[PDB]
């Protein structure tokens, strides 16, 4: 409990006033949480596995080409960072947590990593990884978040399977196998081909639970939408933030989804 | 009467594409250029006969055949039910103009 | 036959262009990158000539020919089957003003 007093209060206190004062518009909005985020530079491991976890979709992006000089113009240092085509993915496998890992993963380069379906299969494999990361450095509350987290990404990838991607190889099989209590008990999800299916399988979860309801808005939505939703609409319990914890990740989750409410704003 | 399809088929597609941007943020674009599940766009063309004009029909993928999909993007299944749902009035609208050209 | 615009919004026209196959026009040898506002459409009436008048693309998009160059693309009446062209809306309304086929509709 001393420790954080030791090291670390001063950063944390920065953290929560400006996250206190938190509430091409969209583009300066997140310019200016990019760059007090960087400003701001044990928490170290905190921030990089944070940064890597758009860094993931970053490189992704640029694993690309085919217009891959485009990238440039969305390099937001927030997840775009330049630290952060097998002869360039090996150049790129390094500075990343899930980069080593998906190496070997999707050493097929653009074989794995097709810009219709596979290269969705890739980005699910690297956030997988970067969630196992994130979830090796326990010891805080924070494990849960990112447990939640995980869960309905997988969710959500397990729901789109059923939908549509059925067809697309996204078997029962490949919903854990390539779709990135879900890490022990994810298999309920194999078998919901349908909305009802889908409801009795969150029926197993209590919390899970109701959440779903009618199943028309979020889980409407293919690739990681459909439970990831679900998170969305529930952070109001990421909202509490108690103090002495970890709170930057829940700081840059609060301002990348002002950002994203602000970009839906757009022309009213 | 068709050039209005040409509006509301927009603003559908208008409104698909920022609900898939306020979902998954900036699209892939580029090598598949996302936005969309179906609309693998192939054109076939007819040639009817009104009063003795060759007045030409016109079907392509997502209004005709030659269509084909696959997999799609997370607002996918509303970006092909608004933006490539535009698709059969387009289609409609270019046959209408080139039987009106002829006609003409 | 083909039909892209390649001269449009970008994901407007990709939201109807490329998913299943077809790369949008067969970009491996044909069509364009379909973002707009980069330039005039004069590089647009030059993709018309290697797409469309290609004898590959039927059809084509201008967005309300906001800078089509309406006068320039009114001529592609004469051979109206490769150069049928459109004025999609949606970030810029659609309207019978000056355009390439709704100039000679207006008539």
């Amino acid at each position: 409990a001393m420790t954080f007093n030791i090291h670390g209060g001063y950063l944390e206190a920065i953290v929560r006033g400006y996250r206190a004062g938190l509430l091409t518009i969209v583009e300066k909005c997140t310019l200016k949480l990019v760059d007090e985020y960087k400003h701001m530079l044990p928490l170290s491991t905190f921030l990089e596995y944070i940064t890597y976890g758009h860094m993931i979709d970053n490189v992704v992006l640029i694993v690309t080409g085919r217009d891959v000089q485009e990238l440039l113009e969305k390099c937001h240092p927030l997840g775009m960072f330049d630290s952060i085509m097998r002869e360039l993915y090996r150049l790129v496998l390094v500075d990343t947590p899930l980069a080593p890992y998906f190496s070997e993963c999707i050493t097929s380069e653009d074989l794995d990593d097709m810009n219709i379906e596979i290269m969705r299969n890739t980005l699910y494999k690297a956030y997988l990884e970067d969630f196992y990361k994130f979830c090796q450095k326990l010891g805080g509350a924070t494990a849960e978040i990112m447990s939640d987290l995980l869960a309905f990404e997988a969710d959500r990838r397990a729901v789109n399977i059923t939908i549509n991607s059925i067809g697309t190889e996204l078997t029962r099989d490949d919903r854990r196998k390539l779709y990135s209590l879900y890490p022990y008990g994810h298999e309920e999800l194999a078998v919901c081909e349908d909305i009802d299916q889908v409801r009795g399988v969150m029926e197993k979860y209590p919390p899970y639970q109701s959440i779903f309801s009618k199943l028309s808005y979020g889980e409407s939505q293919m690739l990681d939408k459909a439970f990831y939703e679900e998170e969305v609409k529930r952070l109001c319990l990421a909202f509490e933030q108690q103090f002495h914890y970890g709170v930057f990740f829940a700081y840059m989750r609060l301002r990348e989804q002002e950002i994203r409410n602000l970009m839906w704003i757009s022309e009213c | 009467t068709t050039k209005e399809s040409m509006g509301e088929v927009m603003k559908d597609s208008s409104f698909a594409l920022i609900e898939a941007k306020y979902v998954a943020g900036e699209n892939i674009k580029h090598i598949v250029l996302e936005n969309v599940q179906n609309a693998s766009i192939k054109v076939r063309s007819r040639q009817e006969n009104i009063a003795g004009v060759k007045i030409p029909k016109f079907e392509y993928f997502t209004d005709g055949e030659t269509k084909n999909d696959l997999t799609g993007l997370a607002r996918g299944g509303q970006q092909v039910q608004q933006c490539r749902a535009a698709y059969v009035k387009a289609i409609e609208l270019l046959v209408e103009l080139a039987s009106l050209q002829t006609s003409f | 036959s083909a039909l892209i615009a390649m001269i449009a919004d970008e994901d407007t026209v990709t939201g109807f262009l490329l998913a299943g196959v077809g790369n949008v026009d067969l970009r491996r040898k044909t069509n364009y990158l379909i973002v707009d506002s980069k330039t005039t459409v004069k590089a647009i009436e030059d993709a018309f000539k290697e797409f469309t008048t290609k004898e590959d693309i039927a059809i084509v998009l201008i967005s309300q020919y906001v800078a089509n160059m309406i006068r320039f693309l009114v001529d592609s009446y004469n051979k109206p089957i490769p150069a049928i062209l459109e004025i999609p809306s949606k970030d810029h309304p659609y309207d019978p003003a000056h355009d390439s086929v709704l100039s000679r509709v207006k008539n």
